[PDB]
């Protein structure tokens, strides 16, 4: 037969994988405390207030 | 050969057989559904 020296061609057609639309992190309360340095442990205790019973 | 001899296979389609990217389907007319065929649910390449 006839034999033809062809390039393999590579396009984009916009078909990638479908992946997560991410919308979690804007829910959840995010730093409410930073100053984790100057904190022994890399801790923040957060105190909660006493209630007391009559 | 000779130009009257009945055509031959050409190297594309057998090339083309080999890469396996050419669409198989099920039968349409066919009860039960047949199976997906092989190639019908063959990864994508790692590479190319």
């Amino acid at each position: 037969a006839h034999i033809f020296v062809k390039p393999e061609l590579v396009a984009e057609i916009g078909v990638k994988q479908l992946q997560r639309e991410i919308v979690l992190p804007g829910l959840v309360w995010t730093n409410p405390l930073t100053d984790f340095g100057g904190s022994k442990n890399d801790t923040i205790t957060v105190r909660v207030p006493a209630i007391t019973t009559a | 050969g000779l130009i009257s001899d009945p055509v031959e296979v050409d190297p594309i389609q057998v090339g083309r057989d080999e890469a396996g990217w050419v669409q198989e389907l099920r039968d349409r007319e066919a009860w039960p559904k047949q199976e997906v065929p092989e190639q019908a649910k063959k990864p994508a390449k790692v590479g190319n």
